[PDB]
């Protein structure tokens, strides 16, 4: 049995966070370096994010298991900022080393870490005032999102990708208390066409049936049958045995199967909604009579696709062919059909003005691999649009912000002057890390860049004034655009101070062998 | 690449810590007595740890520049040299973070140079300006410091025994630094630390007066550089004698000529020689040094050769190397020279006064044996020192490691609103402040880390409300409970080691 005690245990702590500290830094902004990954499987993965990563990468050390909770908490609820939180809560663990090596207490500085949390926050507060009405907002996200895509995945950012986005999160925020819920949004992604193909789909998607152009492709009232039973001839993947006593028997069942057909049609058409799509497929041979029999079907459904339409309508799906009603078929707000794609095929966009259960933005790609790239990058900008929907604060950080509050919790371990002060002054010089970060990264010497924004702070106080990463000369944060939500920088405040306090938790640092093995 | 002496520095750094870092127990009043194991190998129970830099020490660049920082710290201040050792090394742990982090060491030794002018600036505003004319506003600036350092014992009765001294070598108001090359330390066998005083002019050693004068009112101060006898290769009267008549006709000779330079003495006019040694010379004939004193000229013998100078700069008695040299300048002129032989044993001539350039002030060290005799003498040194370092250094500042803490807590302040590449020098410089009174707060007692943050807990509101009390142990007001300093003394400990650090940051 090896106890590692005290500061043999924080050199434990040491390692694994001096890691992941180390590569995240190279990877803050748009200047961020890039992160690689080999799988399990031997599969090349290339991404910046560290909640990709830290899911990705087999964690081996009880710092290591922890950050793949700790940066779920960040992405689920924030999105970007899984570097942040990484570089900082690491900047104080290895200063926390050289209070201990100063003699300093681990417990009084942890006692103090959520104190000089707490003041941080405060600060916050009083950065970047927090009003910014619902028209014009969009905008500075227009202008957040084409930082997001036009530095990663696409050189030269894709105008229909970020204005419609912040399109999609208020179809669903007004009927949601001002407040959007991540499963009544997907972020749909179909590669086949061009990469700069992108809609917004107020419900689902299916891909529409038709199987000869010399058999009427038709579009119409926006009303779905939203069917599981019977339109035309399902198959749940078997086979009976085929038996006819003559071949006039055939030939009159052509002809009985042609009423079966139209009673198929005159039972479902009685009752509204006359673009039919039933789960269970069939061959293109009566897919095609029924074409010419005046009503479209949408054969080889997938599974939860008929679950997805049903709440994005709202209504209900009908079961049997011997049970119909209006209720159990679809609520529709517009059925309309658009090519997918530019080449292949078309599909049946069903809208909807009436229930926002599924509100799909719908990009296509002309590389599989720039997608997720694209939809990465999506992810995060549909997160961050959350805070703003809720209440408008909004942060200048990349620089300035963390600038400022490291200029207020040095002072405050001045203002409250007892033994947190060097917690506070290990809470300040780490938020100096962070900008520092954004230029190591960069081909800025970051020694420089701290010293230039630092002079800004005697000139004024919360700055719309920070760093620029894209080397244009330009210091800014509100002419660089450069600003963030103010409640996902004070999300980041809490979740690096909650892994040092995570780290502190039991005084147990024995094993019997097996702690960790 | 620098990356060879890259690695040089660092090790460097450490080894220089890793030998000051034995101090840190040494650190103060309530440090710890190290027990020094020789070369050769015996026990020394040691304190005040720049004489154990002086005594035991290894041989490496940056030790020995070490043994150089408390040196010029011995010469300058003479006290805070326990002090200036760890302001030091605490500089060197600023240099590991700041090396680690990529910044080169002519950048860290500049912000150091402006960091300590600037320091020794806002320390300034801390000092309050005291007196260095009025006599007695000097007798309670001293005594308190002498009260707070070790010896106090004798240091009672021999603080205003030295603030009479300096006082006649106080002319203006500025009152320079001080020069110790007008204070002779004169010891006396016998006598009593009550008896010890202050005797003007110079006092000398024994007397050797073959019929010599004892008191002479309105004396001559003489000089002799020259010899009296033959030359010598293997006898001083070089004769292959078995005979009467050739030991007879060649040494009568040798009196012939030493009978015409006495003569030439005492019709210049001579009433003291001062007369070196003669392993300094040859011979000194002591037949014609019996007509010299027979001549009633009142006669030292076996001086040191260097010990002269500090008398011919001292009272003007300019150097006579011959017959010619016989002069009113090269001659001292002296009111009254006369021995004591009583008041304690032994016997020790006075001088009492003499024509002499500013005031040379002399200091008879008396006392039962030789280790009573030399309790005094670091009782009236030190007691020498700390007026010393207060007419250096107009102002006062109370000690007791509480302004470190102050001026830590502004140069980080400052450093963040200066701007600065080298901010974080600076604030790596002001967090080797506050290293020193911790260290001190270990050897009172009651934990440093805990100590430290509470006394710029009042070194941030009231700016001093608690100090580090020695008296008490621990919290304590150096204001309440009066412990102070000298201005020069922590000024002088900050500013060597600073000139130290930026050299080896250049150093390869």
């Amino acid at each position: 049995k090896s106890r590692l005690m005290g500061l043999e245990a924080l050199k434990s702590h040491i390692m694994a966070a001096k890691a992941v500290a180390n590569t995240m830094r190279t990877s803050l902004g748009p200047n961020g370096l890039d992160k690689m990954m080999v799988d399990k499987d031997g599969d090349v993965t290339v991404t910046n994010d560290g909640a990709t990563i830290l899911s990705m990468m087999d964690v081996d050390h009880q710092i290591a298991k922890l950050m793949v909770e700790l940066s779920k908490s960040q992405d689920d609820e924030i999105g970007d900022g899984t570097t942040g939180v990484v570089v900082l809560a690491g900047a104080l663990l290895e200063e926390a080393e050289q209070l201990l090596d100063r003699g300093i207490h681990p417990i009084r500085i942890a006692d103090g870490y959520e104190q000089a949390a707490r003041v941080a926050i405060e600060h916050l507060d009083k950065i970047s005032d927090s009003v910014l009405v619902d028209i014009k907002d969009t905008e500075p996200l227009i202008q957040t999102a084409k930082t997001t895509l036009g530095s990663k995945v696409v050189n030269s950012c894709h105008r229909q990708m970020a204005e419609i986005a912040v399109n999609a999160v208020l179809t669903v925020a007004d009927m949601e208390r001002r407040d959007v819920d991540f499963e009544l949004i997907k972020v749909e992604g179909k590669v086949g066409g061009r990469l700069e193909d992108t809609k917004l789909i107020k419900g689902v998607i299916v891909d529409k049936d038709f199987s000869h152009p010399q058999m009427p492709k038709k579009v119409e009232d926006a009303k779905i049958a939203i069917l599981t039973c019977p339109f035309e001839p399902p198959k749940p993947k078997t086979k009976h045995k085929l038996d006819v006593t003559s071949v006039e028997d055939y030939k009159a069942l052509q002809k009985y199967e042609k009423e079966k057909f139209e009673e198929m049609i005159q039972q479902i058409k009685e009752t509204g909604a006359n673009l039919a799509i039933c789960q269970w497929g069939f061959d293109d041979e009566a897919n095609h009579l029924l074409l010419q029999n005046n009503l479209p079907a949408v054969r080889w459904v997938g599974g939860p696709e008929i679950e997805l339409i049903a709440i994005a309508t709202g209504g209900r799906i009908v079961p049997r062919f011997s049970e119909l009603t209006a209720e159990k078929l679809g609520f529709a707000g517009l059925v309309q059909e658009i090519s997918f794609g530019t080449t292949k095929d078309k599909m049946l966009v069903i809208e909807q003005c009436k229930n926002s259960r599924a509100v799909t933005i719908f990009i296509r790609g002309g590389n599989k691999m720039i997608i997720e790239e694209a939809k990465r990058s999506l992810h995060d900008a549909l997160c961050v649009i959350r805070n703003l929907i809720r209440d408008n604060r909004v942060v200048y950080g990349g620089g300035a912000a963390e600038i400022s509050c490291a200029l207020a919790v040095s002072q405050e371990a001045d203002k409250c002057p007892t033994l947190e002060q060097y917690a506070m002054r290990a809470f300040a010089d780490a938020l100096e890390v962070i900008p520092m970060a954004l230029s190591e990264n960069s081909g800025m010497n970051p020694i420089q860049t701290m010293t230039e924004v630092r002079a800004r702070q005697v000139k004024e106080m919360n700055p719309a004034l920070g760093i620029d990463c894209l080397h244009k000369g330009t210091n800014d944060m509100k002419q660089q655009h450069v600003i963030e939500t103010l409640i996902g920088k004070k999300q980041q405040i809490s979740l690096a101070t909650q892994m040092v306090r995570m780290i502190l938790k039991i005084d147990d640092i024995r094993k019997p062998g097996e702690s960790e093995e | 690449d620098r990356d060879k002496p890259a690695q040089i520095r660092f090790s460097n750094i450490s080894a220089a810590k890793a030998v000051a870092d034995a101090i840190r127990t040494s650190l103060g009043p309530k440090g710890m007595d190290k027990m020094i194991q020789d070369g050769k190998g015996d026990v020394t129970i040691t304190n005040d740890g720049a004489t154990i830099l002086k005594q035991m020490q290894v041989l490496h660049p940056a030790a020995r520049m070490l043994v150089e920082l408390s040196k010029a710290q011995d010469i300058e201040a003479g006290d805070g040299t326990t002090s200036v050792v760890i302001i030091a090394g605490s500089l060197l742990d600023s240099c590991t973070k700041l090396l680690q982090k990529g910044i080169h060491p002519t950048i860290i030794s500049e912000s150091f140079q402006k960091a300590l002018e600037k320091g020794i600036e806002i320390l300034t505003d801390m000092s309050r300006p005291v007196e260095l004319s009025d006599r007695e506003t000097l007798l309670n600036s001293a005594t308190t410091s002498l009260n707070s350092k070790v010896v106090s014992q004798y240091s009672s009765l021999l603080s205003p025994m030295s603030v009479n001294a300096v006082m006649k070598v106080i002319d203006p108001a500025t009152a320079t630094s001080v020069d110790l090359r007008d204070i002779k330390i004169v010891k006396k066998l016998g006598g009593t630390i009550d008896d010890c005083e202050l005797v003007e002019g110079l006092v000398l050693t024994q007397k050797v007066s073959n019929s010599g004068i004892t008191r002479v009112e309105k004396a001559k101060i003489g000089l002799i550089q020259f010899c009296l006898s033959a030359p010598k290769t293997d006898m001083d009267n070089q004769i292959v004698v078995s005979d009467y008549a050739q030991m007879d006709r060649v040494l009568r000779e040798e009196r012939a000529y030493i009978l015409n330079l006495v003569k030439q003495i005492k019709k210049t006019g001579c009433n003291v020689l001062l007369i070196q040694k003669s392993i300094l010379r040859d011979a000194l004939s002591d037949l014609a040094l019996h007509f010299l004193n027979k001549m009633k000229i009142m006669v030292i013998k076996d001086i040191e050769r260097e010990d002269i100078e500090f008398i011919c700069k001292t009272i003007g008695t300019k150097p006579v190397a011959h017959i010619d040299q016989f002069t009113a300048d090269m001659l001292g002129s002296a009111e009254l020279a006369e021995e004591v032989n009583l008041n304690g044993s032994g016997k020790l001539l006075k001088i009492t006064g003499c024509a002499s350039p500013g005031k040379t002030v002399t200091i008879v060290v008396r006392g039962s044996n030789k280790l009573v005799i030399e309790e005094a003498e670091r009782s009236i040194h030190d007691a020498l020192c700390v007026i010393r370092c207060l007419v250096k250094k107009r102002a006062l500042i109370a000690g007791g490691g509480a302004p470190e803490i102050e001026l830590a807590l502004r140069l980080t302040e400052y450093s963040r609103t200066l701007s600065g590449m080298e901010s974080y020098c600076v604030r790596a410089f002001a967090d080797a402040m506050e290293v020193i009174p911790s260290t001190l707060a270990e050897n009172a007692g009651l934990n440093p880390i805990s100590t430290v943050t509470e006394l710029r807990n009042r070194h941030a509101q009231g700016e001093k409300t608690a100090g580090i009390n020695v008296r008490k142990g621990g919290i304590s007001n150096i204001l309440e409970e009066l412990v102070v300093q000298p201005l020069l003394v922590s000024v002088s400990a900050l500013t060597l080691a600073t000139e130290t650090v930026r050299s080896i940051l250049k150093i390869d």
